[PDB]
DNA sequence: CAGAAATTGGCACGAAAATTGCAATAAATACAACGAACAAAAATGGAGG
DNA sequence: CCTCCATTTTTGTTCGTTGTATTTATTGCAATTTTCGTGCCAATTTCTG
């Protein structure tokens, strides 16, 4: 049997669908950032020139708010050789403040003082936060407090409240105008654990009724049947085989996946190196781990000191462990982890591994103190 | 000049339209007789 | 429904075509007021990041 | 609590459509200067009813807002209510009394055989009106009263009659809505739809279309007043069966 | 309800319909033909282009609204656009001139 | 409590609401005494017999 | 059971209670319908019907 | 070019005076179009692009 | 069977209509209420009669 | 954007929307021409120096006959070439001359209105700019993608309309007929496949008017380019004529 | 002008060239900056022209002989 | 504050692996219910010479 | 016995007013591009003198 929900959302229609014509699908519109912010430039006292400048500045600004091309692409994108780049900067400066406020900045510090010119005079910690952001940022980005103070010439107290004051703002304007509408993903094949072994079954949620109109031709759509039938084989057999493979890294999470290749489940299920790539492509499968994409169990590997291979994947999770345990007076440079790997019986490099911490965003072990 | 009167008499004729459904002479009064 | 003390005749114009005026007594005493329910669901699901 | 005074401001002059459907004519559209309201519902004058053939039981109505000048102008000048008096299929009026109005002006203008304060001589309407609300006169009370009427010369002048009238105190009462060019003998009967729908035509007929719209409110508030004093009400020893049923259905 | 400007139709460019759509009120036949026969000629400009489906209409309106200047200046509707584009799929060669 | 026109009576020909009205009124008056008995409290005998 | 379920939760005859009071609920259950599968159509039905 | 000039051009309204309807040769259909379909395909699901 | 093809397209039988119009290369000089309508123009009556007389004798 | 086809289609409209063009044109009855064009019947194009004369309608039999008898001294063939064929050979002019000559000599009423008809139809495709041999199609015009969008689905998914549905056959139809002709295949099979694809661009222009509707997932009709043309839910009467409009609302 | 129209329509005669008079008038008024030639009393501009109209101030011909004058004194 | 170690990462190297266009690809029992007016065109019957 | 006219049969077009959706089919090669680990050196920062 197949397990029945025990709970669920109630379904959103509550009608009798009587109708038995409706009409064709054409959508709506809807309002981004940049509709927004060109339908304040469109009621403001502007120039042809300035409107001009303004269209151009606006096609620049993306998602985060943030400018992300120099005032001189613009003046070159505009084709008027009269204009400066000081009327840019007003056209600039009076966009910047639109609904929201600090919007196409072109960059943090930039941002942050946009915000604070709004404010009243009579905001008590304004000056100190002013002079924090204009001239020491980086200071307060390495959470040092000391060195800041021995050149802000402060006390304790008046630091504590322009910090507070400072992490007030909103360091990504643009996002309050919130377009988009969470999208998620339909898993593809279930992995359940039956007997203490897992196994994988197809997703119910597809469309199964294989009808025909024999009323009135269908001999053409009789082909496509058994097309649906020969996806739905290839897909049950490559993802039969990479779980029976696999049985490890869901019992114990990651640090225990193989390191296959595609033409180890190409040799398995007798078809081309292609197709697998084809089928293992934007296809999930869910987990009491999670979801992932078939993709995800495809890594290389390293060579192991004992006669064997590891994953890349084990040995990013055994770097993300040992890094989350470092020393904190002290933390630990990749010359220490390659030594740690090393006696385990991993061998790989020094620069590998500071590939590695890249590609999990972890700060050098400078910054990790 | 210039009225739309076509419009005008259709809907006229129209509007009232849900409203309609879907071997001897005697003379009456005094008067002279006139045949043709 | 509940049991009204009626009387039929024109007012001022304030029953014309199918009117009806109501005492404030009607109202100060809840006696067509409604309860209206409704209901919210929110989903936290799982997706590939 | 600025924007409320900044909304009476826009409002004050500017028109708006209100449609009813189907529309089955073109006085299923009209253009009326809109007075802010509580509520959540739309008021509607009593006298455009039958041009929309609307009642108050549950029918909607849509409203329109136009945004130019010259789309504010042609409301003003071609769809605004008080230019629609007269029907365009017949050249009889549409914005005419009926229902209340009609009930409370038919029974206004009759009279009773032994009424009180029968057969006193009265100097003119306002005697009758200041009879009427202290109680010492009926309003369907026979009296003679002395009445001023004025008729339009051949260059178009009025000019002025005064004689005494054997009429009822409610009919002289009613003579002081009339506009100065009408005779006295359009009051002088017992009114009923049709009389006061010819009332109205010769007075649009005569006098023209501004002098038309007041004596149309002034009836209005006249009518719905005296009906709402006469107390008219329905019971069921009303519906009188007449005794010869019983033999006529035998001898069948 | 009640409705200044909201979201649009994609292919049509008009105003969508509904209470809970935020949506506008259908302006039909017969309320053409109501303002054909009383010969309000601005009006109907208004209703066919600056307030469903002229979309630089539509624009310029609401500026000049805001900017205290009530007067229009219309264009082509969008849906006229669209039925062009559908009846040149069917190969025939129907096009505006002069 | 609410004033009802009297014109949408005879042409539309629903005379039950008239003899409702009537009969409601009624029933009303007999639990008015009856409310006016209780009130000043008498004996069961005179409740039971009326 | 995918055929029980289709016909349970997506027929014609199969509806939303009406539940605006016990008298709705009564009148739904009571209720005989001349339409849907197997029946006639509300254009093309006739006049004498 | 001119961003001026660019951007007022793609407002500007055709003016007209009267509609004309004709059979179309092939030539002018091909002179209609900006290319020619030859896959029955819409969507490339694999990387979410035309 | 009027001198419009868009008039009568509107109408009713838009196969036939355009498939004869097409066939004869019909020409439409949108003078009727429907065609101005159509193409969101003024029509020719009431406040826009004016208007169209002044075209019509630039032509 | 646009289609070659690798064979010449009738247009549907110019063919079953009566009275006939092509019919009326080519003065053949219109089951004949529907024979010829779904592959069931052949036709002589040219008479050459044999029996055969123009437009006579030959079967399989017979044309098998008339091989091995008058061998390779005609020409006829079937489909929408064959009627291309006839069309682009024929002339205008000299028959609009004859068919007045043959109007102003005989004397009657039945055959007197035909060929008025027919003299009509022709006087009217000289004076246009249009060639006759223009009611077949060799090239398809694409509609604009934004004017046909996909229907969005939960989980980042999209589902086809109905106009890419007809699209999608048209193209793939053509696409094996182009792959079986130059792959040389017998004509058995070539003919099956053209007869298809005038079936494929017949739905696609308007569905349902010849044979029988195809229908989608839901057992119901697609819709075609002329469902979106004409109706009560065409862009004429929904979208041209009445629309919804900004600045509106409505209440009780 | 505030309730009827009539002596605006008896004025210039007919209903369709009065809104054409009072909307170039009103234009007038409410952008090219002209003053009203009647006491204004909390009145919009298309309620002005009308009563401007009503006294026979402005007419067609007036405002072609104002436009004719004003360009050539720019001239 | 100066003098080099310890650290990190940009750039580059061969080599394995993942990703693309492009021709070749089959056909097995059930499928539904009910409309009326009206006009134009077609198929056939029948009669004047 | 032929044409031609009238008559019955066939086919086509029209009819008061809102509702909420489910699509992709694969499969075997030869070429191409992408990505892998790891070296090299150069700039960083870090500790000691
Ligand atoms: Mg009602």
């Amino acid at each position: 049997w197949d397990t029945i929900y025990t709970a669920g959302t109630p379904s959103g229609t509550s009608g009798d669908y009587i109708d038995d014509e409706l009409p064709v699908y054409q959508g709506e519109t809807t309002q981004t950032l940049q509709d927004y912010l060109m339908w304040q430039v469109e009621l403001t006292p502007f120039s042809d020139t300035d409107r001009a400048i303004a269209t151009s500045i606006v096609d620049a600004v993306d998602e985060t708010g943030y400018l992300t091309v120099p005032l001189e692409d613009i003046l070159e994108s505009i084709g008027d050789e009269e204009i400066d780049i000081d009327e840019v900067e007003a056209v600039l400066k009076r966009i910047q403040r639109f609904d929201p406020v600090g919007v196409a900045a072109k960059d943090l510090r930039d941002c942050l003082l946009i915000q604070l010119s709004q404010f009243d005079k009579t905001t008590p910690w304004l000056e100190e936060a002013r002079l924090i952001i204009s001239d020491h940022l980086d200071l307060l980005a390495n959470h040092d407090f000391r060195t800041l103070m021995r050149v802000t010439r402060l006390k304790e107290d008046v630091l504590k409240e322009a910090v507070n004051l400072i992490q007030s703002l909103d360091p990504r304007p643009g996002q309050s105008i919130q377009t988009g509408e969470p999208e998620y993903v339909i898993p593809d094949v279930l992995v359940r654990k039956h007997n203490g072994h897992w196994t994988v079954e197809l997703n119910s949620d597809s469309i199964p009724r294989l009808q025909i109109n024999q009323h009135y031709n269908l001999q053409d759509a009789k082909w496509l049947i058994k097309s649906l039938e020969s996806r739905n084989d290839t897909l049950l057999r490559v993802s039969r085989c990479i779980v029976e493979q696999q049985q490890a890294f869901f019992e114990q999470g990651e640090e225990y996946m193989k390191p296959m290749v595609l033409a180890d489940i190409a040799q398995a299920v007798e078809m081309h190196e292609s197709t697998i790539s084809r089928v293992t492509t934007q296809k999930y499968l869910h987990s009491p781990r999670g979801i992932f994409e078939l993709k995800y169990f495809f890594s290389s590997h390293v060579n192991t000191e004992g006669g064997g291979e590891a994953s890349s994947t084990a040995i990013r999770a055994l770097v993300k462990k040992l890094i989350a345990a470092e020393n904190p007076a002290k933390p630990l440079s990749d010359s220490k982890l390659t030594s740690l790997l090393s006696e385990q019986g991993i061998m790989v490099a020094r620069r590998t591994v500071a590939k590695y911490r890249e590609s999990l965003s972890i700060p050098p072990s400078n910054q990790r103190k | 000049k210039g009225e739309a009167i076509g419009v005008i008499a259709a809907q006229s004729i129209g509007e009232p339209g849900t409203q309609l459904t879907m071997s001897s002479i005697q003379v009456k009064n005094k008067g002279s007789i006139k045949l043709s | 429904g509940q049991n009204m003390r009626v009387a039929f005749m024109p007012w001022n114009g304030y029953n014309f075509e199918d009117s009806i005026l109501v005492s404030e007594r009607v109202v100060q005493e809840d006696r067509f007021t409604t309860i209206h329910i409704q209901e919210l669901a929110c989903v936290s699901r799982d997706t590939k990041l | 609590a600025v924007v409320w005074d900044i909304l009476d401001e826009v409002i004050r002059e500017h028109p708006v459509l209100l449609n009813r459907a189907p529309t089955l004519h073109r006085l299923g559209i009209q253009a009326f200067e809109p007075v802010l309201i509580e509520g959540k519902a739309i008021q509607l004058h009593p006298l455009v009813c039958a041009a929309y053939n609307a009642d108050f039981d549950g029918d909607q109505m849509a409203v329109h807002v136009p945004l130019t000048l010259e789309a504010q102008l042609e409301a003003r000048a071609l769809m605004m209510s008080t230019n629609n008096i007269l029907s365009p299929a017949n050249g009889e009026p549409i914005i005419v009394p009926s229902q209340d109005v009609v009930l409370g002006l038919y029974y206004m203008t009759r009279d009773c055989v032994n009424a009180k304060g029968e057969g006193m001589v009265l100097t003119g309407p306002k005697e009758a009106e200041r009879l009427y609300r202290s109680g010492l006169a009926s309003l369907h009370a026979r009296v003679k009263v002395r009445i001023t009427e004025y008729e339009k010369d051949a260059n178009g002048e009025l000019v002025a009659k005064t004689s005494l009238k054997d009429t009822t105190v409610g009919r002289a009462i009613l003579w002081m809505i009339v506009p100065k060019g009408l005779p006295y003998s359009i009051v002088n009967q017992a009114l009923g739809k049709k009389a006061i729908s010819k009332m109205l035509n010769t007075c649009y007929r005569i006098l023209g279309l501004k002098p038309t719209v007041i004596f149309a409110d002034q009836i209005m508030y006249t009518g719905f007043a005296y009906a709402a004093r006469s107390g008219a009400s329905v019971g069921i020893d009303d519906m009188v069966i007449p005794e010869k049923k019983h033999e006529i259905i035998s001898e069948a | 309800h009640a409705r200044s400007t909201g979201s649009y139709s994609l292919v049509t460019q008009q105003p969508l319909g509904g209470k809970a759509q935020f949506g506008g009120q259908r302006f039909g036949e017969m309320e053409v033909w109501a303002l054909e026969a009383y010969g309000a000629a601005y009006t109907l400009q208004e209703m066919l282009t600056v307030k469903s489906d002229d979309v630089n209409g539509r624009t310029k309106m609401y500026k000049n609204i805001v900017d205290g200047n009530h007067q229009m200046e219309p264009g082509m509707p969008e849906s006229f656009n669209v039925l062009l584009k559908e009846i040149r799929s069917l190969g025939i060669n129907i096009e505006l001139e002069d | 409590d609410i004033v009802l026109n009297p014109l949408g009576v005879p042409s539309r020909m629903n005379i039950g609401q008239i003899l409702e009205t009537h009969l409601g009124m009624a029933a009303k008056g007999i639990g008015d005494k009856i409310n006016a008995m209780l009130k000043q409290q008498q004996e069961v005998a005179k409740l039971r017999e009326f | 059971s995918a055929a029980v379920k289709e016909f349970f939760g997506s027929s014609q005859l199969s509806q939303f209670m009406d539940q605006n009071n016990p008298l709705s609920e009564i009148t739904h259950k009571r209720r005989i319908s001349a339409l849907g599968p197997g029946g006639l159509t509300r254009e093309r039905a006739g006049f004498e019907v | 070019k001119d961003l001026l000039k660019f951007l007022k051009a793609q407002t500007k309204t055709e003016e007209f005076d009267a509609i004309k309807i004709a059979l179309a040769s092939p030539d002018m259909i091909r002179s209609w179009s900006f290319g020619e379909v030859k896959k029955p395909e819409t969507i490339n699901y694999r990387t979410f692009k035309p | 069977a009027t001198e419009s093809f868009i008039s009568a397209a509107s109408f009713q039988e838009t196969t036939r209509v355009l498939t004869e119009a097409a066939v004869a290369g019909k020409r439409d000089e949108l003078r009727g209420l429907k065609e101005n309508v159509i193409v969101g123009r003024l029509i020719p009556a009431g406040t826009g009669y004016a208007y169209h007389q002044d075209r019509m004798r630039r032509r | 954007g646009h289609i070659e086809l690798a064979s010449p289609t009738a247009h549907i409209w110019f063919l079953k929307s009566l009275p006939s063009r092509i019919g009326l044109l080519l003065d053949m009855p219109l089951r004949d021409i529907e024979r010829v064009l779904y592959f069931e019947s052949y036709v002589v194009i040219e008479g050459g120096m044999t029996n055969l004369e123009r437009q006579q309608i030959l079967t399989e039999e017979q044309y098998l006959d008339a091989l091995e008898e008058f061998g390779d001294e005609f020409d006829a063939k079937m489909g929408a070439e064959a009627i291309q064929a006839l069309l682009k050979s024929m002339d205008l002019e000299q028959e609009c001359e004859q068919l007045r000559e043959e109007l102003n000599e005989t004397n009657s009423e039945t055959k007197r209105k035909k060929l008025t008809k027919r003299i009509k139809l022709l006087e009217a495709f000289v004076q246009s700019g249009n060639k006759p041999e223009w009611m077949i199609l060799t090239v398809l015009p694409v509609l604009p993608p934004d004017l046909r969008p996909l229907v969005p689905l939960d989980g980042g998914r999209f589902a086809t309309s109905d106009l890419n549905d007809l699209y999608r056959r048209v193209i793939n139809r053509n696409n094996r007929l182009k792959r079986l002709l130059d792959l040389a295949a017998p004509d058995i099979i070539v003919r099956n496949e053209k007869r298809m694809l005038q079936e494929a661009v017949d739905a696609l222009l308007d569905n349902g008017r010849r044979g029988r509707a195809i229908t989608g997932s839901n057992k119901r009709p697609l819709k075609s380019l002329a469902d979106m043309i004409k109706g009560k839910q065409g862009r004429f009467r929904q979208n041209l004529l009445g629309k919804r409009v900004d600045y509106s609302g409505r209440s009780v | 002008a505030r309730v009827t129209v009539q002596d605006a329509v008896e004025k210039i005669g007919n209903r369709f060239d009065l809104v054409l008079v009072a909307a170039r008038r009103a234009r007038q008024m409410q952008v090219g900056g002209k003053d009203p030639l009647v006491p204004e009393e909390n009145d919009k501009t298309t309620v002005i022209a009308l009563r401007e109209i009503e006294e026979g101030l402005i007419n067609n011909q007036i405002l072609d002989v104002r436009e004719r004058q004003e360009q050539q004194e720019q001239e």
